């Protein structure tokens, strides 16, 4: 079933690989070539998570994939000592990497720009810094996250504190920044949307006028119809680009506690008054 | 909507596959149960 | 039962079908390979 | 019954009960696979 | 018909389906009976 | 090679917006508008005017007093020195008071001024709120903006007035001071357990996390359609053009599913205001309902088990 | 366990303020995706994607909320989804045929996509009234009758850094096989959005000089050497540009008629577009 | 069986064998690299 | 579409690298059960 | 008093006016079973 | 009572009933499956 | 389908009670196998 | 098999290859460092 | 060197020298302030 409109744009074209192969439509979903092995990555990392976690508690919250002891460094490990969990990481980066590429088929045949797939490569990549980048540079691959939806919670208490007080990051103050202002700019952006196209019963729908009228009257400043979206999806990249940058730099670039960090503003010449 | 015939001829196919898939269902159930009755008593299995 | 493909396209079944079969026969050797008794590379004894 | 394809889509229906007896079916699998007296991989004593 | 295959073209795709299908079992039961001779998968009373 | 929807290139100069007209009973807007090359490049060019009426003449009032009451505190712990207050910017901040004073009023350098900064604060991000409110309406506008406000309203006042009211002290809220209010947020997680085991904190961060990744989703999809003048959304959502079905195509190819172009902001504001709500609300529930969390989540059955690594510690004081 | 917050042995309150949320939220979710079915809904089911053989409609999961009206400033209750747009729709012979008979093939267009509204070449069936601002000026006019707005936000900057806030008259248009188009004469503002939307060009390059045709300014890449880039479409496909129907104003339709035509260049534009890199 | 190819495009086809067959042929390599008995460069004895 | 001469000719490409792929592998394997055969034994290797 | 039905949708107050009701009876009942004394199913002794 | 359908859909207020009553179903019995004096699988005496 | 006569409703009600007589007699029946493995209805001892 | 060429534009493939080279030679360089025998830089022993 | 006037705008050179020579001396002064020897408020001894 399509959408009363949707036929008129289910055209031919666009893909990067497979070509007419793989280009069609399974109910809703595009399917393409980076559908199929997004949907092989993605059956095969789950089934393999599901495996994982009959060896240990079928409880959701308790299911863990583990990464393998650090004593194993780059090496792969026995399934049941975190080679599970190595598999899984390159069936969910595959799953990522191919979302994406099919995301930007996508993109190529109703003639958007590329903007998805690559705002989605931030989010791979702030992954890809947790599972492979910072255990690449610590020497590890057992210093990746757990794959469990309790147990990567302890990992993330575990990683903040090994550096004592993970607040004092100072890439990590910023990408908070980053996640706090876009939620707000996303409040502020759906309930203005809102606010003009469902106005007080009896009124029309208002204009643009309007929009930028009421945030000149808030704050003195609208950024308009188009700045909401780059501004939007720019506290959004930078939000998930800050998070690689904090975590990237907590291990590799910084074994202290983050704290210690700001020694060096603490001893800027022009304010040391002593 | 579908007529008798084209009803009929699904239900063939669905009869042919539903009996196959059955009987190879209570053959391996009862291949499993004779290995390990997964019924346990009351002191266990 | 020839009629299943009046109703399949053999094009997207066997697309289907083959996807099942890759995730089927990856998931059945790394199982094995998870087993002690099955990991045929990791050679355990019984 | 063939009066049920009167009622629903005969080919969507068999695509539904494959994707759902096949989560079933690696579902009660990967049950006995958790258990102690059906692992048949591990072979515990019954 | 759904698909536009002719009702020769549904047998002639169903035979040589059911084709592959026995060749790619018969191998996988030859297999099986290779991976039986090794190690049995099935333990009995008192384990392995 | 293709134009990324990422800054304006040409740019157009027009006379200032003095806004829609208000009503016959408003304050006049400020007489200052002026247009931003720099800003422009981003979106709309022209900064200001502002209105201020009432409820934002008193808010600012309330907020300058409750700024000047910490800006003066944090000044004078660094004994007046501008110089030290640089160098300790971070880190000083107004105290909330000492437990042992509860509820009640304590002295001025005991509390007593943190609670006047907190009170004034209040009462401007409150009128701050009818403030919005009030714009809203006076334009015909739904009163959406406000009540997202609202929300963030009631976990600021959950986590600094409505918590420490029902524990009984003034002791428990946040401090006004940058790296201090981090203290806080920290040692609250310390004191109760790992917050990270509170639900309505795992809640918080979905739709915190499922925000940024709505924005991202949007804001990404809004740009690629820029081509069919897809961030022109009031247009699109009363007379659908192409981008707003390209967009809702796009999304339904990928995931299976789509929104609308009015639909897209619903998400998006329900996302943004449950991340504070449940926010709010487990906020209120550690300590008040929950002493620990963790032992809150080993007793529903959510606590991952960990085999033997090391030798377990034994408390000698047990 | 014991202490403030025990409903029962087991039960807290926590626990149940977190239930009391599951039940807001599954509300809240279906709520939300209610909202997202009132455009393109109900689906159509075509006759080849159920075994029946007849086309029929399907209303999913929610199914979709009764129809919204939204009463507009000019005076008119408009109701969502229009039913103009889905008549049109549902009744245009498009100039494409399925690449198979199955659903969920591909159309491949028979004529010209480009014209045709294929794809993404496709428009939506829009109003022919031009917008208006909320004061009743033309909403997209041209700088010619927009007299108010001149080219470049900073004269400073305009002036001595031209390069980043250009004025981009008399730019010379290439399409996407580096193809001299045509000269820009016009720039077309939105008077509410603030913005250029279209760029007026000649086709003296392609056709006839008297001529005007509107370039999307998003399908523009105006450079640094007086020459605006089109990668949408080949410079002689600028002649089949749909005209305005009056030369000093552009219908929402017009708009989705003349932005339509350049999406379509991403696919139609040139051979190989459609065709995947391996 | 030739006509595979007239399901299945074979220029297509051959592009996806070979992306396949890498990720496969670098799985196996690697599960070799972390057994015991068949690292061949860290060469344990057998 | 494809007709029954351009699909042979296909096939004669896929015969041609697929003898030649399974042909260098079957060697590949032969050497490495000449080096350290993988099926172990009752007490392993 | 009868013309409170001219001023609100009749529906509408139902709607509203039940979902008060709901909310409120969960609430009560839930209080009841967090204090010692009216708490039902606890079966706690006065 | 019958006029009840003149206000409130009787279509609409029959499933959400149903979704209601499921609801109240479900935490019904599983109050009383967190309690000790009640919960009939756990069997504890009474 | 949708919409459906008073005939065809009349013959899909006998149907759908047919089919809900069926699943719940094998059901009830399942039940009373269950109860012969283990009863769940505790007496005031316990089990 | 110069018929390849008739179904491949040569700079995709040559793309292609040279990617596939690139990426295959750094891993296989790398995986020789991470080694304690084939480290060359490392002056391993044997 | 007066043709430097006739490119570069009078008033944004003095604003931006006069920002320059604020910031540099508030810098230079705090800089002092922040030494032990050159503190002359602090009044220490050399
Ligand atoms: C609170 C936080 C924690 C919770 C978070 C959430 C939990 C986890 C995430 C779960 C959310 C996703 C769940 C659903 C996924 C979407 C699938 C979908 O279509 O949704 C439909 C549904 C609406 O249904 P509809 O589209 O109106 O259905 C209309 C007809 O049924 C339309 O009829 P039709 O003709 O389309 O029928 C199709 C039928 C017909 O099937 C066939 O005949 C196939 C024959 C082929 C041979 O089957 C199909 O073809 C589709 C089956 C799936 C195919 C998959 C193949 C994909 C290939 C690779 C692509 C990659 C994926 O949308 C949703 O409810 C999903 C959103 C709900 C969750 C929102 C996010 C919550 C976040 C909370 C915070
Ligand atoms: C303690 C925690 C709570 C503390 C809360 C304190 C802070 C309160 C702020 C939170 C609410 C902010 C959002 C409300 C909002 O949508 O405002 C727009 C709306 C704009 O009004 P307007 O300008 O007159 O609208 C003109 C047109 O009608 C244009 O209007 P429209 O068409 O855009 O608006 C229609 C709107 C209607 O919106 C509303 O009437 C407000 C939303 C009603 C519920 C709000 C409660 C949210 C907080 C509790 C949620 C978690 C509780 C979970 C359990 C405890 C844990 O659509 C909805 O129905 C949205 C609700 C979703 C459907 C209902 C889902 C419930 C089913 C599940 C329960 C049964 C199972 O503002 C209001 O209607 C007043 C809301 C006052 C809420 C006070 C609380
Ligand atoms: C005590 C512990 C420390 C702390 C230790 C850490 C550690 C360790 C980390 C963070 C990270 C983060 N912290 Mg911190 N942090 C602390 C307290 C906070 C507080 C607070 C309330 O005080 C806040 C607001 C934050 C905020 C943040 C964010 C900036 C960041 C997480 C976002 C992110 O990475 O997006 C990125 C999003 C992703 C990576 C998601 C990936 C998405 C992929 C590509 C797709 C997945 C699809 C999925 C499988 C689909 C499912 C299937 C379908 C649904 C069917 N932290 C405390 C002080 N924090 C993390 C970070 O920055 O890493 C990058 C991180 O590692
Ligand atoms: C020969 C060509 C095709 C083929 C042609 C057909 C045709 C034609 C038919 C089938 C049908 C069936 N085929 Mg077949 N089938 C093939 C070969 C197989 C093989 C095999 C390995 O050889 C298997 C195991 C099957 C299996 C099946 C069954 C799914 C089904 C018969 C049982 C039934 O009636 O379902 C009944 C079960 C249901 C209706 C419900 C299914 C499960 C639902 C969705 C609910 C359970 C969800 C589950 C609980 C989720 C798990 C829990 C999660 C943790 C949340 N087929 C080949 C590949 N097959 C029949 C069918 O589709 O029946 C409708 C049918 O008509
Ligand atoms: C000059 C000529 C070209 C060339 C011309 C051709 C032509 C013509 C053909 C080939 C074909 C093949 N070529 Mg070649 N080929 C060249 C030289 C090579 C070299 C080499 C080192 O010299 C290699 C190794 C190969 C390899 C291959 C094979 C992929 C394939 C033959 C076997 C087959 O039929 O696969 C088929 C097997 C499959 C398709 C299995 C599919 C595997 C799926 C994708 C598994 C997916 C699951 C995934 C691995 C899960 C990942 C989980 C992990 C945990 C990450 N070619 C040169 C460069 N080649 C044939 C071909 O590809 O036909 C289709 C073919 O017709
Ligand atoms: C970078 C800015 C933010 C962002 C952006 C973003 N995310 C995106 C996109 C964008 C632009 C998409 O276009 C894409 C999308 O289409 O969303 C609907 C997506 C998406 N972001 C998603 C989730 C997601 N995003 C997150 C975060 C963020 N996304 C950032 C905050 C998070 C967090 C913070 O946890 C999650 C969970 C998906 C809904 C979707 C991508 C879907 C996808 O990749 O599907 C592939 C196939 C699958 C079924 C995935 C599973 C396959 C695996 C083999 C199994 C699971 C492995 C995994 C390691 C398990 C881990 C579990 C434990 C952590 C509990
Ligand atoms: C959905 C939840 C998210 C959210 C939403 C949200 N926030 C909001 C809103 C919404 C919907 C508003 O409408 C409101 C707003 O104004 O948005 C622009 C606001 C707002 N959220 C703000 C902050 C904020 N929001 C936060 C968070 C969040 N906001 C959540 C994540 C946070 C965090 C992460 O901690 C902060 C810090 C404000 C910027 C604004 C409300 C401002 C306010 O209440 O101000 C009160 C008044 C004062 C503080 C007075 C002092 C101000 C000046 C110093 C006075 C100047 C005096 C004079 C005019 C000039 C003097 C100088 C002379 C030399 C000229
Ligand atoms: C000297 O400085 C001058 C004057 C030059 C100006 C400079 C000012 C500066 C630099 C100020 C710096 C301020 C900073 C950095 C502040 C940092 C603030 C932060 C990070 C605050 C963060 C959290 C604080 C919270 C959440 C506070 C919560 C407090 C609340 C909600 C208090 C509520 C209190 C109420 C409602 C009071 C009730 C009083 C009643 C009447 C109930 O008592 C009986
Ligand atoms: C550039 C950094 O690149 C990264 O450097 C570190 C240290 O050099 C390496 O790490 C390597 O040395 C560390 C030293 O403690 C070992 O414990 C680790 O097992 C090993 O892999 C990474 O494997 C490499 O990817
Ligand atoms: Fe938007
Ligand atoms: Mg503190």
């Amino acid at each position: 079933a399509m959408l009363d409109f949707e036929k008129k744009y289910r055209v031919r074209g666009g893909t990067l690989l497979g070509g007419d192969l793989f280009d069609f439509w399974i109910g809703p979903f595009y399917v393409g070539i980076f559908g199929v092995l997004t949907a092989i990555f993605a059956v095969l990392g789950t089934v393999l998570i599901i495996y994982g976690a009959s060896q240990d508690t079928f409880n959701l919250w308790q299911i863990s994939i583990a990464p393998p002891d650090l004593s194993y460094g780059l090496a792969l490990a026995p399934m049941m000592e975190g080679g599970l969990w190595q598999i899984i990481t390159v069936c969910a980066l595959g799953a990522f990497i191919t979302w994406a590429l099919r995301q930007a088929e996508i993109s190529k045949k109703l003639g958007m720009g590329y903007h998805v797939p690559v705002a989605f490569a931030v989010a791979i990549l702030a992954y890809a810094t947790l599972v492979v980048f910072r255990p690449l540079l610590m020497g590890a691959w057992g210093h990746g996250f757990p794959y469990g939806i309790l147990s990567h919670l302890d990992w993330v208490s575990n990683v903040g504190y090994q550096y004592l007080h993970f607040h004092y990051n100072p890439a990590h103050m910023l990408a908070v920044t980053f996640f706090f202002t876009t939620t707000l700019a996303l409040a502020l952006h759906g309930g203005l949307i809102l606010s003009v196209t469902n106005p007080k019963k009896g009124e029309p729908v208002k204009t643009a006028e309007h929009e930028n009228t009421f945030f000149r009257d808030v704050i003195g400043y609208s950024i308009g119809s188009l700045g909401i979206h780059r501004l939007g999806l720019f506290l959004a990249l930078n939000a998930g680009f800050w998070s690689a940058v904090c975590i990237i730099i907590s291990g590799p670039f910084w074994t202290r506690g983050w704290p210690e960090w700001w020694n060096w503003w603490l001893n800027v010449p022009i304010w040391s008054w002593g | 909507n579908v007529s008798d015939e084209e009803a009929k001829e699904f239900h063939a196919m669905f009869s042919q596959a539903f009996t196959v898939y059955i009987g190879v269902a209570v053959v391996a159930h009862i291949l499993a149960w004779a290995w390990r009755p997964w019924i346990p008593g009351d002191e266990g299995f | 039962m020839w009629r299943l493909w009046k109703l399949y396209d053999p094009r997207r079944v066997l697309i289907g079908i083959f996807s099942w079969l890759a995730v089927l026969a990856l998931v059945i050797h790394f199982i094995l390979l998870s087993t002690d008794r099955f990991n045929w590379v990791g050679g355990a004894a019984v | 019954m063939w009066r049920m394809w009167k009622i629903l889509d005969y080919r969507r229906t068999v695509v539904l009960a494959h994707v759902g007896m096949a989560v079933l079916a690696l579902l009660i699998h990967f049950i006995l696979l958790s258990t102690e007296n059906f692992n048949w991989l591990q072979g515990n004593p019954y | 018909s759904l698909t536009g295959l002719s009702d020769e073209e549904a047998k002639e795709f169903h035979s040589i389906f059911m084709q592959s299908f026995l060749i790619f079992t018969a191998v996988a039961v030859v297999a099986h009976f290779l991976a039986w001779a090794w190690r049995p998968w099935i333990p009995g009373a008192e384990g392995y | 090679a293709e134009y990324q929807n990422i800054f304006t290139r040409v740019q157009v100069r027009g006379p200032t917006d003095p806004g829609v007209e208000l009503p016959a009973a408003d304050w006049p807007r400020t007489k200052g508008a002026t247009h931003s090359w720099l800003l422009g490049k981003i979106g709309d060019a022209q900064v200001g005017p502002i209105y201020l009426g009432t409820t934002g003449v008193m808010s600012i009032l309330f907020g300058i007093v409750s700024i000047v009451i910490i800006g003066m505190n944090m000044l004078a712990s660094v004994d007046w020195s501008p110089l030290e207050f640089i160098r300790q910017f971070f880190w000083v901040a107004l105290e909330p008071p000492p437990p042992e004073y509860g509820l009640s009023l304590p002295p001025l350098n005991d509390g007593g001024w943190w609670l006047i900064a907190g009170f004034t604060l209040t009462l401007s991000v409150l009128l701050w709120f009818a403030r919005t409110y009030n714009r809203a309406r006076a334009l015909g506008l739904g009163t959406h903006v406000a009540w997202a406000f609202a929300a963030a309203i009631f976990l600021f006042l959950a986590i600094g007035f409505i918590w420490p009211v029902l524990m009984g002290s003034w002791a428990k809220s946040v401090p006004f001071g940058i790296f201090p209010h981090l203290d806080w947020t920290t040692a609250f997680s310390l004191r109760y357990g790992n917050l990270y085991y509170n639900p309505f904190h795992m809640l918080s961060i979905v739709f915190l996390f499922g925000s940024a990744l709505l924005f991202a989703m949007h804001g990404a999809t809004i740009l690629a359609a820029g081509r069919y003048n897809a961030e022109r959304e009031i247009e699109q959502i009363t007379d659908r053009g192409t981008a707003a079905e390209r967009s809702a195509l796009f999304w339904r190819w990928t995931m299976g599913f789509n929104a609308t172009m009015e639909s897209i902001h619903r998400w998006g504001y329900w996302f943004a205001i449950l991340c504070v709500i449940t926010g709010g609300i487990g906020i209120l529930l550690t300590g008040t309902v929950v002493e620990n969390w963790y032992l809150w989540g080993v007793h529903h059955g959510i606590a991952p088990e960990y085999p033997e690594f090391f030798t377990p510690a034994v408390d000698p004081a047990a | 366990m014991e202490g403030t917050g025990a409903l029962t042995d087991y039960m807290n309150v926590a626990q149940m303020t977190l239930y009391a949320f599951w039940l807001f939220l599954a509300g809240l979710i279906v709520y939300l995706r209610m909202e997202d079915k009132r455009e393109g809904y109900p689906l159509q089911a075509e006759a080849n994607e159920n075994c029946n053989r007849t086309p029929e409609k399907k209303l999913g999961f929610p199914a979709p909320p009764s129809p919204k009206v939204f009463k507009l400033a000019d005076g008119r209750s408009i109701q969502v989804p229009r039913a103009e747009k889905t008549d049109y729709e549902l009744n245009t012979q498009l100039r494409a045929e399925p690449t198979a008979p199955w659903d969920g093939a591909p159309l491949e267009p028979t004529g010209n996509p480009m014209v045709d509204g294929l794809g993404p070449a496709a428009w939506a069936k829009r109003e022919d009234e031009p917008e208006v601002t909320h004061g009743g000026k033309q909403k997209i006019c041209p700088l010619r009758v927009a007299t108010e707005f001149e080219v470049g936000m900073s004269r400073d900057v305009a002036r001595f850094w031209p390069e980043i806030d250009p004025d981009p008259r008399g730019y010379q248009v290439l399409g996407c096989d580096g193809k001299v188009a045509g000269k820009i004469v016009d720039i077309w503002v939105d008077r509410g959005e603030l913005r250029p939307m279209y760029l007026e060009m000649d086709l003296s390059g392609v056709g006839s000089s008297g001529d005007r045709v509107l370039l999307p300014i998003n399908f523009a890449r105006v450079g640094y050497d007086s020459k605006v880039r089109v990668n949408a479409i080949t410079g002689q496909q600028f002649t089949d540009v749909p005209r305005l129907r009056e030369a000093d104003r552009i219908s929402p339709q017009e708009e989705d008629f003349i932005t339509g035509y350049f999406g379509g260049g991403v696919l139609y534009a040139v051979p190989g577009r459609t065709e995947p890199f391996l």
